């Protein structure tokens, strides 16, 4: 999965 | 509300203890209680709220993905029929996830966003609104899916518009918003070109503004910039 | 019971899904429902029950230890008074932990142990009884502390007596029981010599019986034997 | 902490 914050 | 009898300051103190103990459900319930006191949240308090719910919903999403993968495998050719249990339990987790999202969105709507006038607070809450509609969108399969997606897009877009007008390109909230809106484009809106364009432009504009920062601010900004680069590497 | 309407087989199926999703609270609630159907548990089912509650209570114990350490620091000389919140929240976590222990002990008492006639099932349940009294003992500070400690000791001792009579020294249940009873002696009963003696004797008696085993049984036994050695290394 | 299973 891609990075989120 | 079960937290109605507890002092605001005590709720905040306990949210911090819960974070130390990695008790994120408790942390979220304390912060919910704090929000419901009706006073605006400071920066530190907004971070506690976001950290608590991010961690609760993150665990739910991970579990949903495990269950959804098992369910998909069950509906392949030559898979043995095992009854309704996998669907039922995926639905149970899904309903709990939706509940948490609705709770966060309810706090934002009653009344955090309307009282948020400074750019940093309003952008932060709008980013959260986009995030929790995005988590709703991940599990949506029905009549309202398009409207749920549009609600995420609308919140993110309002946050972007304010952030571009009012905040420097290195601001960690502006960066984190852009990171997440880029992921929305890639994973939810079937717009990988828009996702890549946004991540690249955000990274490059931040790069150009690093010279203005202290050492500590440089560290804060570059940490999030690296995530933009990581996504770009994943996508290209 | 909220699980009263669900089929036993469906509860077991969902416990396995919950384990895959690392949803240990759900896993425990499913297994509780399965036990309350009133039928004896198979070996695999006993393992699911134990895994679920071990993981729930393990998380509670870790959180309790974090909070207890903060509370201890607050009661040192020169520590600033911060009010009742740390004690209150440690108490909240403690009460939830006690509740989970009481729930497991209740399942064992109504009626898993009394129906368990084979050595493997009876020893396994008695080990669990000792374990959950040991977790109660870790947080006990009152009038009943000695009786809680004695209840743990008594359960472990009955399990040891049956295991020595009925099971080989390499049996994984006999090994795991001895490992945990040794820790009880070290950490709860203030008997480090007894802890070390038990771990050493158990390790050596198992070593001498490895020659009788298949490759797969050898792997199973040696995995737990290594933990006995690890504890001995810690303690000497 | 010591090991238990
Ligand atoms: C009040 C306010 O505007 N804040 C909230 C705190 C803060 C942004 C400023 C500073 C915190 C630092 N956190 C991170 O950098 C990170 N998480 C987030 C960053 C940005 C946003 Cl909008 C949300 C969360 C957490 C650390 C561990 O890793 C970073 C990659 C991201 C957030
Ligand atoms: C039905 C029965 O008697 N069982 C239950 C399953 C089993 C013992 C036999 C086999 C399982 C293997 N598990 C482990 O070896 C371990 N956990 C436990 C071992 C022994 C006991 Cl009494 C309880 C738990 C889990 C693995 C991941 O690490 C090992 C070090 C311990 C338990
Ligand atoms: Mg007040
Ligand atoms: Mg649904
Ligand atoms: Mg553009
Ligand atoms: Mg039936
Ligand atoms: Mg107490
Ligand atoms: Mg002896």
């Amino acid at each position: 999965f891609p990075a989120t914050v | 509300g079960a937290m109605g009898s507890m002092e605001r300051a005590s709720l905040i103190q306990k949210a911090k203890l819960a974070e130390q103990a990695e008790r994120y459900e408790d942390m979220a319930a304390f912060m919910k209680g704090a929000v419901e006191k009706g006073e605006e949240l400071s920066c530190e308090e907004r971070n506690l709220l976001s950290v608590a719910y991010k961690n609760v919903v993150g665990g739910q999403r991970a579990a949903w993905r495990v269950l959804s993968s098992i369910e998909q495998k069950s509906n392949e050719e030559g898979s043995e029929e095992k009854g309704p249990e996998v669907r039922e339990y995926r639905e149970k987790v899904e309903t709990e996830l939706q509940g948490v999202c609705d709770t966060v969105l309810g706090l934002l709507d009653s009344h955090l966003i309307k009282e948020a006038g400074d750019a940093e607070s309003r952008v932060f809450y709008l980013k959260m609104k986009g995030d929790y509609y995005r988590y709703l969108a991940e599990v949506a399969t029905g009549d309202d899916k398009k409207r749920i997606i549009d609600s995420a897009r609308s919140a993110y877009q309002e946050a972007m518009d304010i952030s571009k007008k009012e905040m420097p390109p290195t601001n960690p909230i502006r960066l984190g918003l852009a990171l997440n809106f880029s992921v929305f484009h890639y994973e939810i809106a079937n717009s990988p070109e828009e996702a890549i364009s946004l991540a690249k432009t955000t990274f490059d504009e931040a790069m150009a503004d690093l010279h203005t920062l202290s050492e500590d601010s440089y560290k804060d900004s570059t940490l999030i910039m690296q995530l933009l680069r990581d996504n770009l590497t994943l996508w290209t």
